[PDB]
RNA sequence: UUGACCUCAAAUCAGGUAGGAGUACCCGCUGAACUUAAGCAUAUCAAUAAGCGGAGGAAAAGAAACCAACCGGGAUUGCCUUAGUAACGGCGAGUGAAGCGGCAAAAGCUCAAAUUUGAAAUCUGGUACCUUCGGUGCCCGAGUUGUAAUUUGGAGAGGGCAACUUUGGGGCCGUUCCUUGUCUAUGUUCCUUGGAACAGGACGUCAUAGAGGGUGAGAAUCCCGUGUGGCGAGGAGUGCGGUUCUUUGUAAAGUGCCUUCGAAGAGUCGAGUUGUUUGGGAAUGCAGCUCUAAGUGGGUGGUAAAUUCCAUCUAAAGCUAAAUAUUGGCGAGAGACCGAUAGCGAACAAGUACAGUGAUGGAAAGAUGAAAAGAACUUUGAAAAGAGAGUGAAAAAGUACGUGAAAUUGUUGAAAGGGAAGGGCAUUUGAUCAGACAUGG
RNA sequence: GUCGAAUUUGGGUAUAGGGGCGAAAGACUAAUCGAACCAUCUAGUAGCUGGUUCCUGCCGAAGUUUCCCUCAGGAUAGCAG
RNA sequence: CGUGGAGGUCAGUGACGAAGCCUAGACCGUAAGGUCGGGUCGAACGGCCUCUAGUGCAGAUCUUGGUGGUAGUAGCAAAUAUUCAAAUGAGAACUUUGAAGACUGAAGUGGGGAAAGGUUCCACGUCAACAGCAGUUGGACGUGGGUUAGUCGAUCCUAAGAGAUGGGGAAGCUCCGUUUCAAAGGCCUGAAUGCAGGCCACCAUCGAAAGGGAAUCCGGUUAAGAUUCCGGAACCUGG
RNA sequence: CUAUCUAGCGAAACCACAGCCAAGGGAACGGGCUUGGCAGAAUCAGCGGGGAAAGAAGACCCUGUUGAGCUUGACUCUAGU
RNA sequence: AAACUUUCAACAACGGAUCUCUUGGUUCUCGCAUCGAUGAAGAACGCAGCGAAAUGCGAUACGUAAUGUGAAUUGCAGAAUUCCGUGAAUCAUCGAAUCUUUGAACGCACAUUGCGCCCCUUGGUAUUCCAGGGGGCAUGCCUGUUUGAGCGUCAUUU
């Protein structure tokens, strides 16, 4: 269990810390697991999804499907990826919410600081 | 003690056709007029409210402390009890399990779960890992979700690393000969605590 | 009102005591606190135990003259009969009582024995910061008993 | 879009000056073309703009007079310590630490000693 | 005529400071009644509420004009106990502390009264100059109606004498502390149900990590974290150990011995009286007026006075940490608490909407779904809508939205009914339910 | 009823709760007056009304004695568990 | 017997359906109650051993919230009064226009202002609610437009009255006082500004949109402003 | 002009349960109990006999060791003087 | 026999109980010590491409600077999306500023966006009068300074 004086367990705190974190810190709660590939070649189990990375589905009635991020909406708790939509039956298509934790990240899109933190994470 | 008592309300006295109860000053909102104070009454204060300085711990004789202390232990020898009160422990070589002192030293879990296992406590460790369940009433955001068994208890004489390897364990606590709680010898004040000895601990209890 | 066969008590309680009222529920953190507070001064304050060695004193009246007790300060007399200067015998932690003069001898000699013998056991480092080494006992009292 | 804060402290005073009045020079025909449209979004970033040009106008003639000060015993008291009304009255480290002859003396003659207690 | 002095003014003089808010705790002032006494006036409520002045992070109290009466003890505060005791009390209702003893924390101190008198040795400012919480030089001012050193009763000073002992000021790494960032384990395998696997079964894995939360349903292993350690960045600052300087010392302190001397606080203490207060009783404190001390003096010694002693402290001037207080402020961790008529009044654009001229009064009100997929399209309709049809796991979830109770109401079905209805026993009639059926084919 | 004066009246201004103001009715002082309105002391006290939440099993009363500023209340003995 | 919570235990129940709710359906118990089927439901919940209470309702002119009969009932009758036709609209006793009949009868149902309201003004849209019938209309709803001054007010003056200041009370919040037991200044001139002239000096300030008071008129103009705008003609104060 | 009938709109009082009598006894004046008289859906306009009708914890009266306005050589005080 | 009334059921109403939810309340503990004449607390009015609140802010107005962070914000629009970058952001942090009209509240007032005086500067001929800009004038008290008053008073007169 928790052994420090800093760290509290009580259910209360931790939903309304989950449900008031701004926007930095829901990047981090909005972590996507890597998929075996990019667990090889990159030695990390995990990092905060961001946009334009592709991504496969783990997990729901979209699983085993495949995108590119559009949007991280953080202020939903949500993700947004291109190909998986809904057709509503007034002919337009929606965007369907997707978690960070059911998808999985084939592909990462760089960038120097993205670079530098798979470096700055041991592994 | 502030509670339902924030208010300027009085009677309004026989006459009225309306009960006498205290009743809220002006008007403009629903309050006003309504029923103040009393038990009986919404938004009122309740009946001889709750005090802090209520009675909460309470004294025990020390020698008769000691004497519940020690009919716990020696329930933890009879094997029907102990296994009565809910352990697995069907088979298993004898009652009172004692263990290899090097038990004491085990610094990782991988070890002391199957140094349990092996010594025939796997079956009252299971137990545990199939009793946690959710907890049936509204203590549920009280901070207690989940309610599970009591898996055994390992006495040591010296902590070298026992405690924090099995510290992680769903249902074992440890505990030092010199202290010996009953509230772990005697759960729910039932006798029959499942008890792995170390031979260290075992020969100190003297 | 009065009824059946009771002892008459007296409780005070006509006066808003309901306001003031102490609970101790800190008795717990109140000693947890107390702890860490006594442990960090000695901490802070390195080798030294923590308190003044406390002279050797008779205790007072008709009830309380059989035992004896420790005393404020080890007075002049016997400072001096230590062989040591007040201003000094306070840098040395040690308890100096200006009042409280010397009427009984078995007690003044038993006191100033207890001092050199204080002096005995102890070692007081130089000006310099280069001393052996310094383990560090806390009790001073516990280590001279009365 | 708009200005940029380290690209305007190169530029010298009487540009910044010139730069302020064509920035409101655009702003105020922002607001003419604001009305004859469905929204303009964009005035925002040059009314933003303003607020930079003037922090660093100001951070310039604040340090420039910051400097004219240096090292003397009076300085203006918008440019002090702030802190705190019972804070900067408190005493100084100077005075706080003064003692007296007679004490000076006393926390030479005797000051306190380390010591312990071996067996 | 000219130059100071005392006193007293002025300036948009040069530099400052006070106010107000807060008020849980803290120091004082002021000050009730409801109430109890089975009435009521003293008394009680209460040295309380309300009102007023002043603080801090704690305040205050404090190095004894103490407690004791002992073999004595030794600043103060708090706990435990003294103790519901001594005492006070229409001796009624009631009230009610202290000394000792155990413990927490412990810390001690400086002025005034002394001639530097072979030297105002003291100090504020202004000013240039620098190494700027300040340092030097110069200069005006203060001040002899007393600034410095020296001394504080535990003393101590002057002399006389005789030896031994002892030092200062800077910063330059590291530690501790505050801000603060980052690194650091382990399945998303199979089957089955489901809209969703986070479910049950199967096979595993990590554990100094099986706290907690998040994710389409009971998730240690999906994510954030959790546990154990590791690495940065910026801050204080003198405590803790380590650096090398300077030379403070033509200063200061300690200690021995002889003889002499030893200043110690006034319209005060004390007293009378009045009021108030106290457990304080021939008077516990407090204050008004009146009287007004002494220096081998003075205060206290809980029954007033005279007399005789004894004990113990040194007033009428002052500073101080900690233990202690804390329905406030800031930051945290928790509970056998409450679960939307509960719990703060307020889980919500709650001290809000609204009321009052005003002081003030002060509510109601949480929940579609995993996701708006929030019902395209056809059709009747002036339209609101209805009917198709779609979405959805569900519409028996449609923004009048989870479940949807009761009162009460619509329709349908059944039965009864000559100034209420409902109830008990019994039985006809109808409706409705049942328990009992395996032994050779 | 009165209607050219002790007339009617706007606004400004003054007097505040044991207070004001009153050609006097205890009148008026914001629908409030033989003491205003607001908050607090206050959950004021009540020998007096009212109410006082599940089931079964066993036992089972009193309105009398004495004392009381006692007579709608207590103490007390009796009855009762 | 029953309810909220707590330790222990059934490795208890459950998305293959927990809890709740509804059942002129079943069984058990003298009873409190317990158990089951069926329906509706959607994420929790129960048995036994103990612990613990903010633990059981028909009443209290109880509290809050909701609902009835009364009942389509009392009522919707003061202020003389309406009628025909058209237009508009899905819809007209009620809207717009025309016509007829009438009223207030200038101490007005007219034309402006003060206090007070605060956009109610005006225009376009528009009828769910509100206008105790109705609504195509509205002082409603929605969206916009609108109030121009040297001369009209405020501003200035003083009124009853209020109120700082030296001060004197009061523990204090604060009280008294307005020229008082006070060293209470601010003008015009010369020599660009100081000294030399010099008079004069009981006295902050607040207090009137009806008192006092510097000074504007006509004509035209808007959907809505005008002694304010425009055109023309003036005047007053200050340079 | 209402009432009345209609379209539209649409309250309140009150309510143990209710609503035909005679007598009886009964808390000594019953809608209910006992004995008799009797007794036929559903209703409209009226009415003021009853509902010991409604309105408001009787103001009269007594009780309370409950008040308040007021008076006075009550008890006890008090500003001023 | 209907109607009507009553009782029961089913479905539908009415209403929001119950069940389960809980970013809230409540109580205990632990740690810390910082409001204001450097203008606080509180108030008024404003500030967004489209806001009435709440929230935040102050004419630099849901913010400007600094620091971190590494790409969003999201109701629609818009962008420069200025992404190996001095750089997204209703982000975190905060050491630099701005901070309307106020308020102990400071020239005087204040049911008024009322009214004086001083200094510097710009424009209208402009020492004077008008106007724009900038900075100023409360109280008690302390220390100092400069200037004064008094036969309170000592000297010097000459
Ligand atoms: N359960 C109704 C209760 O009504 C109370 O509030 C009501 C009372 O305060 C007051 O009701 C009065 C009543 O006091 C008084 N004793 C009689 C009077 N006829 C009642 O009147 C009320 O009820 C009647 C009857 O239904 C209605 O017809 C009437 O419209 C209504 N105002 O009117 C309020 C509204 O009806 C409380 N809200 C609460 O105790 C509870 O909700
Ligand atoms: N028998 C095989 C072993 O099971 C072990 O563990 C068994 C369980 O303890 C484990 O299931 C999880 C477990 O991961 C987690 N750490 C704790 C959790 N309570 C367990 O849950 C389990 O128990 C609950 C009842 O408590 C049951 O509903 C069900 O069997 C299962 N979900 O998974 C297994 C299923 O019975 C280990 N997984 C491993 O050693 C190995 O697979
Ligand atoms: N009366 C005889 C003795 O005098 C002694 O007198 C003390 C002082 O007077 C004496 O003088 C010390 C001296 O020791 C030390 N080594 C040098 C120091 N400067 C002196 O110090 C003294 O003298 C100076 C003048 O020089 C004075 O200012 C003042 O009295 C004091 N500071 O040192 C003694 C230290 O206690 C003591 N009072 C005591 O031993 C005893 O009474
Ligand atoms: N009528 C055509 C369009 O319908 C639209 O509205 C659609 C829905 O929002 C509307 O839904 C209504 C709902 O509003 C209302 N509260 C009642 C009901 N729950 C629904 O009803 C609808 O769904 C049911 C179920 O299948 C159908 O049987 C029915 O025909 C249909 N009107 O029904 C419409 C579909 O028929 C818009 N009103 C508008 O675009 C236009 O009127
Ligand atoms: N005079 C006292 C001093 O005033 C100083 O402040 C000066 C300015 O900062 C202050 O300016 C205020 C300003 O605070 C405020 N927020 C805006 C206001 N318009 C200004 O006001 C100033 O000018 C106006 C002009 O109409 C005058 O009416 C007002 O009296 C004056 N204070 O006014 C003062 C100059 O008149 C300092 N605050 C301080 O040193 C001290 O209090
Ligand atoms: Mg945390
Ligand atoms: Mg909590
Ligand atoms: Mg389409
Ligand atoms: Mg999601
Ligand atoms: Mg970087
Ligand atoms: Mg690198
Ligand atoms: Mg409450
Ligand atoms: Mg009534
Ligand atoms: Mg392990
Ligand atoms: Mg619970
Ligand atoms: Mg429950
Ligand atoms: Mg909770
Ligand atoms: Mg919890
Ligand atoms: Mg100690
Ligand atoms: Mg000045
Ligand atoms: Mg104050
Ligand atoms: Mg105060
Ligand atoms: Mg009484
Ligand atoms: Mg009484
Ligand atoms: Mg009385
Ligand atoms: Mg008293
Ligand atoms: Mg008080
Ligand atoms: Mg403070
Ligand atoms: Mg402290
Ligand atoms: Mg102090
Ligand atoms: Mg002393
Ligand atoms: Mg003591
Ligand atoms: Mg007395
Ligand atoms: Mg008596
Ligand atoms: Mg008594
Ligand atoms: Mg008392
Ligand atoms: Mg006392
Ligand atoms: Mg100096
Ligand atoms: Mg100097
Ligand atoms: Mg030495
Ligand atoms: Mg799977
Ligand atoms: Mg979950
Ligand atoms: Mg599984
Ligand atoms: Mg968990
Ligand atoms: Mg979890
Ligand atoms: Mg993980
Ligand atoms: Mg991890
Ligand atoms: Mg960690
Ligand atoms: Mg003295
Ligand atoms: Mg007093
Ligand atoms: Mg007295
Ligand atoms: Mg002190
Ligand atoms: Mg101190
Ligand atoms: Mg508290
Ligand atoms: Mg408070
Ligand atoms: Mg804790
Ligand atoms: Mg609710
Ligand atoms: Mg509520
Ligand atoms: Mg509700
Ligand atoms: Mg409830
Ligand atoms: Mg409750
Ligand atoms: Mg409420
Ligand atoms: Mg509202
Ligand atoms: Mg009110
Ligand atoms: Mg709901
Ligand atoms: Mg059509
Ligand atoms: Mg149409
Ligand atoms: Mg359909
Ligand atoms: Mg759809
Ligand atoms: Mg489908
Ligand atoms: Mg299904
Ligand atoms: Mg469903
Ligand atoms: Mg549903
Ligand atoms: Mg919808
Ligand atoms: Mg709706
Ligand atoms: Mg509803
Ligand atoms: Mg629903
Ligand atoms: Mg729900
Ligand atoms: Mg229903
Ligand atoms: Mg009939
Ligand atoms: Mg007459
Ligand atoms: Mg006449
Ligand atoms: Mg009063
Ligand atoms: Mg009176
Ligand atoms: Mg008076
Ligand atoms: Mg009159
Ligand atoms: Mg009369
Ligand atoms: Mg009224
Ligand atoms: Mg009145
Ligand atoms: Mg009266
Ligand atoms: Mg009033
Ligand atoms: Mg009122
Ligand atoms: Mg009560
Ligand atoms: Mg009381
Ligand atoms: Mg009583
Ligand atoms: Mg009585
Ligand atoms: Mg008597
Ligand atoms: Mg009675
Ligand atoms: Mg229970
Ligand atoms: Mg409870
Ligand atoms: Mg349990
Ligand atoms: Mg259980
Ligand atoms: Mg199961
Ligand atoms: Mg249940
Ligand atoms: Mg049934
Ligand atoms: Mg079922
Ligand atoms: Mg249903
Ligand atoms: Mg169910
Ligand atoms: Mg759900
Ligand atoms: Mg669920
Ligand atoms: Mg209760
Ligand atoms: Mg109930
Ligand atoms: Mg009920
Ligand atoms: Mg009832
Ligand atoms: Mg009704
Ligand atoms: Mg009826
Ligand atoms: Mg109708
Ligand atoms: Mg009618
Ligand atoms: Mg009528
Ligand atoms: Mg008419
Ligand atoms: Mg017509
Ligand atoms: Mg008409
Ligand atoms: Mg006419
Ligand atoms: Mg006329
Ligand atoms: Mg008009
Ligand atoms: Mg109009
Ligand atoms: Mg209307
Ligand atoms: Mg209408
Ligand atoms: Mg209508
Ligand atoms: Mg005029
Ligand atoms: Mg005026
Ligand atoms: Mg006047
Ligand atoms: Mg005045
Ligand atoms: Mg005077
Ligand atoms: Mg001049
Ligand atoms: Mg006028
Ligand atoms: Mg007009
Ligand atoms: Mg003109
Ligand atoms: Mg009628
Ligand atoms: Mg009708
Ligand atoms: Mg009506
Ligand atoms: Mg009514
Ligand atoms: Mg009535
Ligand atoms: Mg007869
Ligand atoms: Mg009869
Ligand atoms: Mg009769
Ligand atoms: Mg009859
Ligand atoms: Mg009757
Ligand atoms: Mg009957
Ligand atoms: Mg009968
Ligand atoms: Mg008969
Ligand atoms: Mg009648
Ligand atoms: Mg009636
Ligand atoms: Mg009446
Ligand atoms: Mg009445
Ligand atoms: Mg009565
Ligand atoms: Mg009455
Ligand atoms: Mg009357
Ligand atoms: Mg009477
Ligand atoms: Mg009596
Ligand atoms: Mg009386
Ligand atoms: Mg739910
Ligand atoms: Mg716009
Ligand atoms: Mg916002
Ligand atoms: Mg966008
Ligand atoms: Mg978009
Ligand atoms: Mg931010
Ligand atoms: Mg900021
Ligand atoms: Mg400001
Ligand atoms: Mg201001
Ligand atoms: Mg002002
Ligand atoms: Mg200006």
């Amino acid at each position: 269990a928790k052994q420090s004086l800093d760290v509290s367990s009580d259910r209360r705190k931790a939903r309304k810390a989950y449900f008031t974190a701004p926007s930095s810190q829901r990047r981090v709660l909005l972590s996507a697991p890597l998929s075996k590939e990019l667990r090889a070649q990159y030695g990390i189990k995990a990092l905060p999804i961001r946009r334009d990375d592709e991504v496969l589905v783990v997990r729901g009635s979209k699983k085993g499907q495949e995108g590119k991020i559009s949007s991280v909406y953080r202020l939903k708790f949500a993700v947004q990826v291109d190909k998986v939509t809904k057709e509503k039956v007034n002919g337009a298509s929606v965007p369907i919410n997707l978690h960070p934790s059911k998808l999985v990240i084939t592909k990462l899109h760089l960038d120097k600081d993205r670079k530098a933190l798979i470096q700055r994470k041991g592994g | 003690e502030k509670a339902g008592h924030q208010t300027s309300a009085e009677s309004w006295g026989t006459g009225r056709a309306v009960a006498r109860i205290p009743r809220v000053g002006g008007g403009g909102t629903g309050r006003s007029g309504q029923g103040a104070f009393g038990n009986m009454c919404r938004g009122g204060r309740m009946f001889a409210p709750t005090k802090t300085w209520r009675k909460w711990n309470v004294k025990v004789n020390h020698n008769e402390k000691r004497y519940a202390t020690a009919s716990a232990i020696a329930a933890t020898a009879v094997a029907s009890l102990v296994l009565a009160r809910g352990h697995r422990v069907e088979k298993i070589p004898e009652i009172p399990l004692v263990v290899s002192t090097d038990l004491e030293s085990i610094q990782k879990t991988k070890e002391a779960v199957a140094a349990l296992k092996a010594v025939g406590a796997h079956s009252d460790l299971l137990k545990v890992l199939k009793s946690k369940k959710l907890r049936a009433g509204k203590g549920k955001y009280r901070n207690r979700r989940w309610t599970q068994r009591r898996g055994p208890l390992v006495v040591y004489a010296e902590d070298n690393g026992i405690v924090k390897a099995l510290r992680n364990v769903p249902g074992v606590e440890t505990a030092n000969v010199a202290s010996l709680n009953l509230l772990q010898l005697a759960p729910g004040a039932h006798l029959g605590r499942f008890v792995i000895w170390t031979e260290a601990a075992f020969t100190k209890l003297d | 009102a009065i009824s059946k066969n009771l002892p008459i008590l007296k409780n005070h309680f006509r006066k808003h005591w309901q306001e003031r009222v102490k609970v101790h529920f800190d008795q717990a953190g109140k000693k947890v606190s107390r702890r860490n507070a006594r442990a960090t001064r000695a901490a802070k304050i390195a080798p030294r135990p923590l308190d003044l060695l406390r002279p050797v004193v008779r205790a007072p009246t008709v009830k309380y003259n059989r035992k004896v007790r420790a005393g404020r300060g080890f007075t002049l007399a016997e400072v001096k009969a230590a062989g040591l200067t007040a201003a000094y015998a306070r840098t040395i932690g040690i308890a100096v009582d200006h009042r409280r003069q010397n009427r009984n001898q078995e007690i003044f000699d038993a006191n100033v024995q207890r001092l050199k013998e204080y002096q005995s056991k102890i070692i007081v480092f130089p000006r310099n910061g280069k001393a052996p080494e310094a383990e560090q006992v806390l009790s001073a009292a516990a280590t001279f008993p009365i | 879009a708009g200005v940029k804060a380290y690209e305007l402290r190169t530029k010298s005073k009487e540009q910044l000056a010139s730069q302020l009045v064509d920035l409101k020079k655009e702003l105020a025909e922002l607001k003419v073309q604001k009305l004859s449209r469905p929204s303009l979004p964009k005035i925002k970033t040059v009314r933003k703009s303003i607020a930079c040009v003037l922090t660093v106008i100001n951070e310039q003639q604040r340090e420039a007079v910051r400097q004219l000060y240096k090292g003397k015993k009076y300085q203006p008291k918008d440019l002090r310590a702030k802190k705190t009304r019972a804070l900067r009255r408190a005493l100084t480290k100077f005075e706080a630490s003064q003692v007296t002859e007679k004490q000076r003396k006393k926390q030479i003659a005797f000051p306190q000693r380390k010591y312990a207690i071996k067996a």
